[PDB]
Parts: structure tokens; C-alpha cells; sequence
RNA sequence: GUUGCGUGGUUCACCGCGGAGGUAGAGCUACUGGAUGGCCGAUGGGUUACUGACGUCAGCCAAACUCCGA
RNA sequence: UGCCUCCUAAAAUGUAACGGAGGCGCCCAAAGGUUCCCUCAACCUGGACGGCAAUCAGGUGGCGAGUGUAAAUGCACAAG
RNA sequence: UUACGGCGGCCACAGCGGCAGGGAAACGCCCGGUCCCAUUCCGAACCCGGAAGCUAAGCCUGCCAGCGCCGAUGAUACUGCCCCUCCGGGUGGAAAAGUAGGACACCGCCGAACA
């Protein structure tokens, strides 16, 4: 018989995504989206973070939006 | 034309410094405009997009300047500098309107460095 | 010509639909000249022959709880393996209007020589005044040679019919073998 | 002040309005720039455009010209992106009229076998361009302190929106067509 | 019929669940066979039914055949066990729903058409059935 | 970069055998060009086998 | 899982409100590929009945296609 | 046989097989930092050598180019 | 109130294209390179000093549905739960496509002419 010497292989699973939805209270510093690159975006008292992973910069409630066809977070304290 | 790839790379280039530089209510941002003629200036508070406080040359006291425009930018350089401090403001940011730093956009913005404006 | 007796639906969805189809029924809508849509039922198998004759363009009378109303048939929705008519778009006319009308061309000729003739479209979109709408219009081919093919111009439209689709739909095609 | 460009705004400037019918004097066509390349080819071999095109465009037009780089590889040119392969300079203002008089007058009859350049060469609006063959049409290089022979195309970018009227402007400068 | 070139050279199986949304009149020509139910029909299906409808008319008329066969499916080595790699791809298939046109054809003679297409059904792993232009 | 980087370009007296003389401003040393042939004295700027037959006989 | 000590409705269900999706489906001149019949016709072939690019007109398909989208 | 990316994976996350495809055990003193400026590939027309394609000039072109390096997610506001 | 100039919201119902008309102040092309500053070459651009010329272009205004864009109602596909041997049915949701149509944007602050 022959084999799958070709394949079989993985690297693990990331947990990335959407951390705190729309309308969710928050603390100062929580992560609110991880992900690779910006499928989303920083808005007002959010940063982005050195592998693209928008945190709060302010305590208060998660909001998403558009803001010219990319799609942003932001905080409203 | 060239003055239709003038508008479009002046504004790209003040889209490009837009996306770093706002301007509050304690902090406006003074833009200015600048023309072949004159040159214009305001602080709009990039909140609710209220003009607080605006200056030009084509108003009769610049417009009797004497000198070259560098002396009429200062002159409109020290009428925002105080039609500011009489608003309230005495901190701002500087916007360049895509133009380059120097020469008679300096010299607006030495005159407001001295007569109030911290920035 | 065609008197055809409707009925407003009362309750609208999808068990509704299915309800109104085991009594015989089809549902459909009626949308106009700037109107509210009407929701009605139509007879079925009396709907069923009036396209079955006159064509599918075939202007209808209706009666809408006693009310009178001139309808074209804009689009019907076939099922694929029942072929049934599920539902239909009605819109509403008076007495002229430059409405578009797809209408079938007949192919009339004789191919001579070794000469197979093939057509690709089956109908024109043409524009015409809301009450005569032609029942087909015709295309004939005088023994063509392998060659020389009809088009969408040079098509036998009568007055007030006119041609908007496109001035080069190849109707008819004329080949070797 | 150049006297090709008083000649151009004395009766060039108000022919044009009487041979097409222009409504303002700002659409009266006026040539804005010439500009002049090597392009040396066999520069990616040897890496020798120091002294052969730099240093006569500098004495034909009057000011240093720019080296252009490659900008994809091509393996049958022996060609790697990034290596120099042109050598361009760009006329404006006098030092164009000043060229373009000097072109005309004393250099453009020293080719060899010379019976006029073509009228058709126009690519669609109005700009001309053709190539000279030798160095040597002009008198501001020499025959002695140069490397190898080679040729550079000439682009005369006008204001004319079609061909015939950026024809008959170059016509009325004074370039020579057959 | 076989393609010239996939992307993906092992697939999974096409999925016989749905009624046909697309390509379920005649578009073509004239007479067509409409699918009744699913199946995997081969490639080597389709052409004994190109030629038994084709030798049936033998001149004049035009055959369309609106299905190709580009999924391919696969098969391991004859006397194996379960499970050491999947194997090499074997056969070419359509997938066909219910309500599918097959084939397509024009005939002038209606009886000698109608004839010609209850041939093709009986290569083919299905219930069928011979529906016109409405 | 608009200085001293470039060649000397100065006031240029050109001749011609013909008789025309200009002013320009080229890059010749001394500014003393002169030409053989010109605009003014160029040509193009001013400008059968039955008669070889005839001419024979 | 059970049991001791704590804590107390924080759990769970339904209703309403605020949120992120790319599955089923569908679509493709919206991309990457596959592909049927025409029309046009690059070039190849043997001077032009064969190849028939790119386009365009119709009808289609896809776990690793997606302008969409429960 | 460890790590990374995709599909399987059933629209949060996670998910197995000797299931389907690929990469990694580096490289860069700039390919890092900041400041400012620019817009691509392809197609068309014209042009000494010069050709399908080098360099040039004008059109058209909203991203089909590009990203040290696999793939996904991104990036024309540019992260090019 | 403007066939005004800026700064924003907004990111095509707002774009792209076509055809007309506009110049008080302003916006511009424009005329020059002495001085700050500038071009991998070039006062083209950037920067500076000017006001002879002109609305040709940008910009603005009006009109065009042309190419794009937005897009129901109804119906269908699919589907949660339930009944049911399959087939299908009951209840609650509900597309994409196409169609009727919409649409040559709308709003805010400052300046100027007018109020
Ligand atoms: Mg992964
Ligand atoms: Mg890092
Ligand atoms: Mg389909
Ligand atoms: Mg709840
Ligand atoms: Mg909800
Ligand atoms: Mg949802
Ligand atoms: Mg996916
Ligand atoms: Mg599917
Ligand atoms: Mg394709
Ligand atoms: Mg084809
Ligand atoms: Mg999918
Ligand atoms: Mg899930
Ligand atoms: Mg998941
Ligand atoms: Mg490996
Ligand atoms: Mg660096
Ligand atoms: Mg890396
Ligand atoms: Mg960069
Ligand atoms: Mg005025
Ligand atoms: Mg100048
Ligand atoms: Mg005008
Ligand atoms: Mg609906
Ligand atoms: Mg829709
Ligand atoms: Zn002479």
C-alpha cells in the first residue's frame, strides 16, 4: 500500500476573532478583536496593537461601525 | 490642466496628513488656505465641524499691509492669534492644508507662536 | 376578450401558497403605475387556457371584487418538474402605453443546397402601444445559400412596433452540411 | 531672450487663430517640452554610459542629464532590473527654445543623405517625435573625445489637442517635412 | 469528455440532495431529455447516448449536449485495506438534479426526434422523460 | 543641484559660409561655432528607357 | 460525582433590545479556475473548407471561487 | 513525529483520520526608526539601433501590479 | 437670498460620461526667477515676487438614465421546531436572482456679496 507522505500536517488554531461584542461594557486595556491584519479597524479610543489587535484605550461600551467602507470599532465613554 | 492635477495632489496631500491630526474643543486646529493672492485661516474643531474663530487677507487692515505677502501672513498670523485668546483657546494644532512648511505658511504660523498660540 | 374573475388573497405567505394551490388557485400580484401592489388569486385552470391560447402577452380583464382592470402578464414562474404555473406578475395598462413585449419569431423558408438552418434567439423585445401587441411576428428565407444570415434588423415589424433589443440579434444562421 | 520664442508669439501666435478658428487665445497650441533620451542598451553589458551618454546629451542640450534604471528583468537582454539602460533629459523654458532654434538651423540639415522627416510620425495629439542616428549632427560634440557612435529620439510635446494642428504648428516653427 | 485541466484533482462527492435551479428548459434546440431524479452520470455515459441518438437521425439535425463531465472522483488499488492516503482519481461525472436538461436536438420529423432521445434514456442511470419548447 | 553640476552655458555667435549669422546661447568654448551648411543653404529648404531609345538614334 | 465551609439568584428558560459572522442557498462580464452552442476572427496549417487566440451573444459549474447571503 | 498557513469544520471559539494542499529550522545595519513626496500592472498610438517585451513621449487604466519568503487575512488613505 | 470661496459630515440614490451657460469679491489658469526654498535631469512640480492677459481648462450652475449604482411587494430556494415510514405536511423565519421603480445626492459651521 502506498502513503500520505505528501500530507498530514496542521499548525494549531489561533482563537482569533471578536473578543467583546456591540454594546458591551469594557475596562480599560481589554482586547476587543483579534485577528490578522485589519478586517477591522480602530475608531475613536481604540488602538490598534502590534499584531493587529485592538484593545481599549478607555473603559466604557463596545461599538462597531463604518466609517468609507472599512468597518471600525470604537469605545464611547 | 494643471490646475486640475493642482487640486487633486494638494488634497491628497491633505488627506495624508489628516489621518494623524484632528482637532478638539481644548485643542482647535488651525487650517490654512493658501492662494497666488491671498491666504486664509481657520480653527474648526473637527467635533461637530464648527468654525470657532477665521482670518484672511481680503479683509481692508490686511489689505493695507505694506510689503511682500510674507509681511501680509503675518499680519493675518496675529489677527487669529488673538480673535483665539478672545474665544478662549490658547493651545492649537497647526494643518498644513497639503501645502509645504515654509515660506509664507511659516510665517503665518511664527506670528501665532508669538501673540499667544501655543503650539 | 378574456374575462377573467379574481379575488383578493386574504392571508399571504407560504402556507397560504400552498393552500391556494390545493384548491385550485394561483396566486399572484398586481403592481402598476405608481400603485400599492394588489395580492389576488387567480382561477387556475380558466388562467391556465387564456395563455395557453392568445399567446403569453394576451391582455386581461379582470375583476377585482367587482372592479374592472386591463393586466399584461409581466413574468410567470414555472415549476421545473410539475410545469405548472406557481405565480404571476400582472401589471396594469390603459389603452396604450409603450410597454416591452418579447414576442416569438417564426422561421418560414426552404434550405435548398446542403444547407442546415439553425436560429439562437427565439424572440425579439420589442416596444408597442398596450392593446395590440402582435401575436408573432414572422422571418422567412428564400432558399439561402451556406452564408448570408438574419438578424434582429432587417426583421418585418408593422407601424408602431419598434425594434429596442439590439440591431444585430442573429435570429436565423445558415451553415454548411 | 530666445528668438525663436519672439518669432513664436509675434505671427506663429496669431496664424494659428486664423488657420483654426479658435475662440480664445488660451487655445493657441505652444510646444512645452522637449525631451531627449540615449537609451544605451548595451550599457547592461560593460557598465560603460559614463562618458558615452552623459557626457555629450550634457553638450547637445545644456544640462546634466538623468540615468534611467530598468524596471523588469528580461533574460534575452541580458537585462537585471535596477541597472542602467537610458539616459534622458528633460528642456524647459529658454534652454528649450535655445534647442529647438539650434536643431532646426544648424543640425537637422547635417544628416547625412537628409530629405526631410516624415509629417505622419504624430502618435495621436499632437507630439512629435523622430531619432537622429549619429552624434555628430551636432557641432557641440566632437568627433575625437567621444566612444562609440549612437543615436537618441527626440520628443516635441506640444499644447495641440489633434495631429494637424500640432503639424501646423511645428510647420510654422520651421521643421522640415516631405 | 474529460477536462484539460482542474484545480483540485481530489474533490469530495458532489452532493445528490436539491432540486435543479439552472439549465431546466430547453434553451437550444428543439426536444430535450429532462432528468427525474439524481445520479452520477459518467463520461462514458454520455457519449453511448451522443452516438445512440446520433445514429438514429444519421444526417440533418443538431445534437447539443449542456452537461460536462468535470468532477472526478476516485478509487484505491484493488485488493487494499482501509485508510492510507486517498486514492487516485478514476472517473469523470456530472452531477445531475432533478430537472436537469441532459441533451438537446432538432429534428424536422417530430416522431423520428421523440425516437431518437427514448433511446439515449435507456443508457443513462435514470428516470427521464422527452419535454419540448413549452 | 542647479549649480555647478551642470555644463558652462554662455552667449554663442554662429556663422555660416553662406552669409547668415545668428545669436544664441549653447555650450561651444569661446562661443565662436561655425557651420558650413545652414537653414538658409541646404537643399530641401529651396530646392525613361523609350526616350534613351530616341536619344540614341 | 459527592461532602464540609462560604457566597446568594449571580445559573437556566422565554420576551425585547444591542452585536460579530460567510454555512445552506444562490450568483459569476464581481474575482480565480472549469466549461456548451453561436458570431467575429489573432496567429498557426495546407496560396486559404484546417487550428479558431482575444472578444461578444445565450445557457451552466466549483470543499480549498465569492459582488451576495439566511 | 515539533512550529506556521489553508480546506475539511456544519456563518462565534474549538473539532478527528496513514483525510485534501503547501511551507519553516531563515534573511535585512536596511528590507529597522522617523519625516516628507509619489502611484501600479496591463492595453493603445508614435519613436535611431530595438525584436512580443530594455529606455522615451502621449493616451487609457481604482487596482487585475506589488509585499524578502508558503498561505490566509490585509494594504491604493497605502502596509506598495 | 446667492450659476460665491473654504472646512466637515457622508462615502455612488452621491460615481463616470455627455451637452449647455457662468466670472462683483473670491477660486484659478497666468506673467517672472532678484531673495528663502526646489528638481536622482528640468522654476514642469515644490517655493518666492508679481497682476499684462483670460474664463479655454479646473471649479461652480442647469439639463440628460446613456454606462454604473440603489431596489421593493409577491413568489421560490434554504431553514428552527413539530407531526410523519418514505413522500410530504403544520407552525415560525426567509434569500440570491429578476421585476415595478428610484436616482444626475443631502446636511452642518465659517467667510464674502446680499439682509
Ligand atoms: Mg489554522
Ligand atoms: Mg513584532
Ligand atoms: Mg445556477
Ligand atoms: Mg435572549
Ligand atoms: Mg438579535
Ligand atoms: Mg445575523
Ligand atoms: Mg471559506
Ligand atoms: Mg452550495
Ligand atoms: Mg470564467
Ligand atoms: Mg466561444
Ligand atoms: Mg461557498
Ligand atoms: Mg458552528
Ligand atoms: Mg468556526
Ligand atoms: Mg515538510
Ligand atoms: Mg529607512
Ligand atoms: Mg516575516
Ligand atoms: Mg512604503
Ligand atoms: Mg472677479
Ligand atoms: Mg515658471
Ligand atoms: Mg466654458
Ligand atoms: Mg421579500
Ligand atoms: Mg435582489
Ligand atoms: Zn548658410
Amino acid at each position: 500500500g502506498a502513503s500520505s507522505s505528501r500530507n498530514g500536517r496542521d499548525s494549531a488554531a489561533q482563537r482569533l476573532g471578536v473578543k467583546r461584542y456591540g454594546g458591551q461594557v469594557v475596562k480599560a486595556g481589554e482586547i476587543l478583536v483579534r485577528q490578522r491584519g485589519t478586517k477591522f479597524h480602530p475608531g475613536v479610543n481604540v488602538g490598534r496593537g502590534g499584531d493587529d489587535t485592538l484593545f481599549a484605550k478607555t473603559a466604557g461600551a463596545v461599538e462597531f461601525g463604518i466609517k468609507r467602507g472599512r468597518k471600525t470599532v470604537s469605545i464611547v465613554g | 490642466s494643471v490646475s486640475a492635477t493642482r487640486r487633486i495632489s494638494r488634497l491628497r496631500r491633505h488627506t495624508r496628513l489628516r489621518k494623524k491630526l484632528s482637532g478638539t474643543a481644548e485643542r482647535p486646529r488651525l487650517v490654512v488656505h493658501r492662494s497666488a493672492r491671498h491666504i486664509h485661516v481657520q480653527l474648526v474643531n473637527d467635533l461637530n465641524g464648527t468654525t470657532v474663530a477665521a482670518a484672511s487677507s481680503i479683509e481692508a487692515d490686511v489689505r493695507g499691509v505694506p510689503g511682500d505677502k510674507k509681511a501680509r501672513s503675518v499680519r493675518v498670523g496675529q489677527l487669529i492669534a488673538e480673535r483665539a485668546k478672545a474665544a478662549g483657546i490658547d493651545t492649537v494644532v497647526f494643518d498644513r492644508g497639503g501645502y509645504t512648511y515654509g515660506g509664507r505658511i511659516a510665517a503665518l504660523a511664527d506670528a501665532a507662536r508669538e501673540n499667544g498660540l501655543s503650539f | 376578450s378574456n374575462q377573467l374573475r379574481v379575488t383578493v388573497r386574504t392571508e399571504t405567505g407560504k402556507g397560504a401558497s400552498r393552500r391556494a394551490r390545493r384548491a385550485g388557485k394561483i396566486p399572484a400580484v398586481l403592481y402598476g403605475h405608481g400603485a400599492e401592489p394588489q395580492h389576488l388569486e387567480l382561477p387556475g385552470h380558466d388562467y391556465a387556457a387564456v395563455l395557453r391560447h392568445s399567446g403569453t402577452n394576451a391582455v386581461l380583464t379582470l375583476d377585482i371584487a367587482g372592479k374592472e382592470q386591463l393586466a399584461l402578464t409581466k413574468a410567470l414562474h414555472i415549476h421545473p418538474i410539475r410545469r405548472t404555473i406557481q405565480h404571476a406578475d400582472l401589471l396594469v395598462v390603459r389603452r396604450g402605453e409603450k410597454v416591452v413585449v418579447e414576442v416569438s419569431v417564426v422561421v418560414e423558408g426552404q434550405a435548398g443546397p446542403d444547407t442546415l438552418v439553425t436560429q439562437e434567439t427565439n424572440s425579439i423585445e420589442i416596444e408597442a402601444e398596450a392593446l395590440s401587441i402582435p401575436e408573432q411576428l414572422t422571418v422567412s428565407i428564400e432558399g439561402a445559400e451556406p452564408g448570408t444570415q438574419l438578424t434582429a434588423g432587417q426583421i418585418a415589424l408593422p407601424a408602431g412596433v419598434s425594434l429596442i433589443s439590439d440591431p444585430d440579434l442573429l435570429v436565423v444562421n445558415v451553415v454548411k452540411a | 531672450q530666445p528668438r525663436l520664442k519672439e518669432r513664436y508669439r509675434s505671427e506663429i501666435r496669431d496664424a494659428l487663430r486664423k488657420q483654426f478658428g479658435y475662440g480664445n487665445v488660451m487655445q493657441i497650441p505652444t510646444v512645452t517640452k522637449v525631451v531627449v533620451n540615449m537609451g544605451v542598451g548595451e550599457a547592461a553589458r560593460d557598465a560603460k554610459l559614463i562618458n558615452g551618454a552623459v557626457n555629450d546629451l550634457a553638450l547637445i542640450t545644456g544640462q546634466k542629464p538623468e540615468v534611467r534604471r530598468a524596471r523588469k528583468s528580461i533574460a534575452q537582454f541580458k537585462l537585471r532590473e535596477g541597472m542602467p539602460v537610458g539616459v534622458r533629459v528633460t528642456l524647459r523654458g529658454d534652454r528649450m527654445w535655445e534647442f529647438l532654434d539650434r536643431l532646426t538651423s544648424i543640425a537637422l540639415p547635417r544628416i547625412r543623405d537628409f530629405r526631410g522627416l516624415s509629417p505622419k510620425q504624430f502618435d495621436g495629439v499632437g507630439n512629435y517625435t523622430f531619432g537622429l542616428a549619429e552624434q555628430a549632427v551636432f557641432h557641440e560634440v566632437d568627433v575625437d573625445k567621444i566612444d562609440r557612435v549612437r543615436g537618441m529620439d527626440i520628443n516635441v510635446v506640444t499644447s495641440a489637442a489633434t495631429d494637424d494642428e500640432g503639424r501646423a504648428l511645428l510647420r510654422a516653427l520651421g521643421f522640415p517635412f516631405k | 469528455l474529460i477536462p484539460r485541466k482542474v484545480k483540485h484533482r481530489k474533490q469530495h462527492h458532489p452532493r445528490q440532495r436539491g432540486i435543479a435551479s439552472g439549465g431546466t428548459t430547453v434553451n437550444f434546440g428543439d426536444y430535450g431529455i429532462q432528468a427525474l431524479e439524481h445520479a452520477y452520470v459518467t463520461n462514458r455515459q454520455i457519449e453511448s447516448a451522443r452516438i445512440a441518438i446520433n445514429r438514429h437521425i444519421k444526417r440533418g439535425g443538431k445534437v447539443w449536449i449542456n452537461i460536462f463531465p468535470d468532477r472526478p472522483l476516485t478509487k484505491k488499488p484493488a485488493e487494499t485495506r482501509m485508510g492510507s492516503g486517498k486514492g487516485s482519481p478514476e472517473w469523470w461525472v456530472a452531477n445531475v438534479k432533478p430537472g436537469r436538461v441532459l441533451f438537446e436536438l432538432s429534428y424536422p420529423n417530430e416522431g423520428v426526434a421523440r425516437a431518437a432521445l427514448t433511446r439515449a434514456i435507456h443508457k443513462l442511470p435514470i428516470k427521464a422523460r422527452i419535454i419540448t419548447r413549452e | 543641484m542647479k549649480s555647478d553640476i551642470h555644463p558652462a552655458y554662455e552667449e554663442t555667435t554662429v556663422v555660416c559660409g553662406c552669409g547668415n549669422t545668428f545669436q544664441t546661447r549653447s555650450t561651444k568654448p569661446g562661443g565662436r561655432i561655425v557651420v558650413e551648411v545652414c537653414s538658409q543653404c541646404h537643399p530641401f529648404y529651396t530646392g525613361g528607357r523609350v526616350a534613351r531609345f530616341e536619344k540614341r538614334y
